[PDB]
């Protein structure tokens, strides 16, 4: 049939640009993140603006808690925010993991208190407890109970 | 089926934008088994997403953790 393959073809143009588009950011996001320095790497994909490009970042960190400090957090906290009021349920799953991540490591020792990073971090995390009281959000509520 | 790949097509796009690149590459590596001058035209167009995941999972492996 015609038609069929006609349905294929519309939608080509758009993932083709989609794919160079991200590949180019992600190109950008490693370089800087082979420096060794996960902060300015982090930094330089929320300066790019692609979201797409923070989802795929997050996944990778993500499997690694050790790879962050206390500095990233208040680079991602907003990502997280931006995440979890998206339409894509695995965006918002990625943000979940990511929260639950910087609080299970995190929390503590931020409430035990630089001080300034703490702080910051604080009231980050004051604005998305809000977000998650407003299943996934029901845990974080939990984990936020503070 | 003529149906299910145009629904196997649509399965390889929407996990190549939500970045299930892995599940992208299954499906689109699927569709493009099972694959008339302008049917060969869209053997090619989806070879060539195919080989974009590809390229994109190529630099997600090299962050090194």
């Amino acid at each position: 049939d015609e038609d069929a393959m006609s349905q294929i073809r519309k939608g080509h143009d758009t993932m083709f640009v989609v794919l160079t588009s991200r590949h180019k950011n992600l190109d950008t996001v490693r370089a800087v993140w082979t420096t060794g320095d996960i902060k300015t790497s982090v930094d330089s994909a929320v300066a790019i603006n692609d979201l797409s490009v923070v989802v795929d970042l997050l996944n990778i960190v993500n499997q690694k808690a050790s790879l962050w400090k206390l500095d990233l957090c208040t680079t991602v906290l907003p990502q997280i925010e931006k995440l979890l009021q998206s339409k894509y349920e695995s965006y918002v799953q990625t943000g979940c993991t990511s929260l639950k991540l910087i609080l299970q490591r995190f929390l503590p020792l931020i409430t035990d208190i630089r001080l300034h990073k703490c702080r910051l971090c604080f009231k980050q995390l004051k604005s998305i407890s809000g977000l998650v009281k407003s299943s996934a959000f029901r845990e974080l509520h939990l984990l936020m109970a503070s | 089926s003529l149906q299910m790949i145009v629904e196997n097509v649509k399965l390889a796009r929407e996990y190549a934008l939500l970045g299930n690149y892995d599940s992208a590459m299954v499906y689109y590596q699927g569709v493009l088994d099972q694959m008339r001058q302008k049917w060969q035209q869209v053997w090619q167009e989806i070879n060539v997403e195919a080989k974009q995941v590809k390229d994109i999972m190529k630099t997600l492996e090299s962050f090194k953790l």
